[PDB]
């Protein structure tokens, strides 16, 4: 079972800010990450997947970085669109994790 | 394209509830249906997933050996018999699609239904 | 970023590299094995270092027959590939490219036997020298096809049994939507059989059976069953539904089933595509249609493809 | 032995 702490839980950030989420695994896990949007109400939608690769339709500035075990999300210009949730996700390893979760705010 | 859920009500704690999941656009054999959950204030978990293709069924420590998940395959609809629900059981349950050739993530979400205990 | 493969002997002495695993074949060539290895000469004082490629035939009977061999000497004597993991390794590290020739088997592992790809590397003084597995460092590779990436016709095919105790001929045809499936995808029979006899059609039996050609092996993959019977003096057109899948295969031992590394679940083996127009194992799959007669068969089959995508 | 991945520099 791997934990997966994710982190900032919150920030803020304007309109064309950089924005970068950190999640880090208790093990490698290769490159087995996903990551998820999830506006107030809304299911959630993949938006990067195996830590770099980017889904069909998602937004060119939504990106994948990975440094060992420090799988990172990088929106290149937030905007108002984005202010959602963003969830983290090993697929390496049953039992399946999710993130705590980093929530956008104005 | 898309998934929809339905099945979701008040339960007496100790009683059973079933949650259902539409699909349209694909087929069990080649994607995996996977359910996550989350509680009200809380962030998402992992509750089972099956791959119908292999005969697998997974799921979480958390919810083993009440939760049995399974799915139709004449109608392409995922179930979750719920049996011996309790006070955490409460959540916004969702539905969940990912690729069976070869998982990639989960793409495919349905607004899934609120279950309250 | 970008990840590849390592890999050592026990003595610790000698290391391996690889960017891929999975090298596909495009049935008019076959991609390179470009790879790296890095060496510690002090401790190869032997002086020859050789790298390895085989194809083990190392189907049950048991016995092993080496379809292909290639050998090639790294210590003493460039791809994109080559060139950043000797750039990595700073100077002690020398290059193997193995080319594998067309018409070589696919990656298959029958569903416990089989067909693998096996790159072995060691250091030595002389090729006749004993191979040891303190010094010896070993990694089993894939090589598998894709889906191709133009449809063909369709798989229309027909018949016509003039009963002798009959006047007038059972005619059928039988046609699936396309002859590509993708695995998990569904098939789609369209039955169209247009009666004239007295005879009427009891059952009809839908399988799609796999053909192992190992150098011919049969075994239904997918079966449907139905009593959708037709009339004397009387036409019949449906829709029938089926998906191959390994989920009800377990038990049926010998199946072709897609290359593994070390024992993870894979698919069912895909249709191997032949060169223009073979040792190992040559697979592929067709849709029978069968219909029972009274007043006892008929039949037709349907070669389709079933092969995976190739990755985005 | 075993087999692990590495960056490409």
């Amino acid at each position: 079972d791997i934990q997966m702490t994710q982190s900032p839980s919150s920030l803020s950030a304007s309109v064309g800010d950089r924005v970068t989420i950190t999640c880090r695994a208790s093990q490698s896990v290769s490159s087995a990450v996903a990551w998820y949007q999830q506006k107030p109400g809304k299911a959630p939608k993949l938006l990067i997947y195996s830590a770099s690769s980017l889904y069909s339709g998602v937004p060119s500035r939504f990106s994948g970085s990975r440094s060992g075990t420090d799988f990172t999300l990088t929106i290149s210009s937030l905007q108002p669109e984005d202010f959602a949730t963003y969830y983290c996700q090993q697929y390496k390893y049953v039992p399946v994790t999710f993130g705590q979760g980093t929530k956008v705010e104005i | 394209v898309q998934l929809v859920e339905s099945g979701g009500g008040l339960v007496q704690p100790g009683g059973s509830l079933r949650l259902s999941c539409a699909a349209s656009g694909f087929n069990v054999y080649s994607s995996s249906i996977h359910w996550v959950r989350q509680a009200p204030g809380k962030g998402l978990e992992w509750v089972a997933s099956i791959s119908s293709y292999y005969g697998y069924t997974y799921y979480a420590d958390s919810v083993k050996g009440r939760f049995t998940i399974s799915a139709d395959t004449s109608k392409n609809t995922a179930y979750l018999q719920m049996n011996s629900l309790r006070a955490e059981d409460t959540a916004v349950y969702y539905c969940a699609r990912s690729r069976q050739f070869w998982y990639s993530g989960l793409d495919y979400w349905g607004q899934g239904t609120l279950v309250t205990v | 970023g970008t990840r590849v493969f390592k890999k050592a002997s026990p003595n610790g002495k000698l290391t391996v590299y690889l960017g891929k695993r999975d090298f596909v074949d495009h049935i008019d060539l076959v991609e390179p094995v470009d790879g790296v290895v890095l060496v510690d000469p002090e401790y190869l004082k032997e002086r020859r270092v050789y790298v390895t490629l085989t194809c083990a035939f190392r189907y049950g009977r048991t016995f092993r027959k080496d379809l292909f061999v290639a050998n090639v000497q790294s210590f003493p004597p460039l791809t994109r590939l080559q060139e950043r993991l000797i750039k990595k390794l700073g100077e002690h590290a020398y290059p193997f490219t193995f080319e594998i020739p067309p018409n070589l088997p696919c990656s298959v592992t029958l569903q416990p036997c089989g067909v693998d790809y096996e790159v072995k590397a060691f250091c030595a003084e002389n090729l006749e020298e004993k191979i040891h597995k303190r010094n010896s460092v070993r990694l089993v590779i894939r090589k598998v096809q894709y889906a191709p990436e133009r449809p063909g016709p369709q798989p229309t095919a027909e018949t016509t049994r003039q009963f002798l105790m009959s006047d007038k001929p059972l005619h059928l045809e039988a046609s699936l939507d396309k002859e590509i499936y993708y695995h998990g995808e569904p098939i789609s029979v369209n039955v169209h059989v247009t009666n004239n006899t007295n005879k009427t059609v009891k059952k009809i039996k839908i399988s799609v059976r796999q053909y192992a050609d190992i150098c011919q092996y049969k075994c239904p993959v997918a079966m449907e069953e139905a009593d959708d019977t037709v009339a004397p003096s009387s036409t019949f057109c449906k829709v029938y539904t089926l998906t191959p899948f390994l989920a009800n295969n377990r038990e049926k031992r010998g199946l072709a089933l897609d290359g593994k590394l070390k024992h993870e679940d894979t698919n069912l083996a895909s249709s191997t595509l032949l060169r223009e127009g073979i040792l190992g194992i040559i697979v592929s799959y067709k849709v029978k249609v069968k219909l029972v007669v009274s007043r006892s068969d008929v039949a037709v089959e349907l070669p389709f493809t079933l092969m995976h995508p190739k990755p985005k | 032995e075993n087999t692990v991945s590495t960056s490409l520099g």
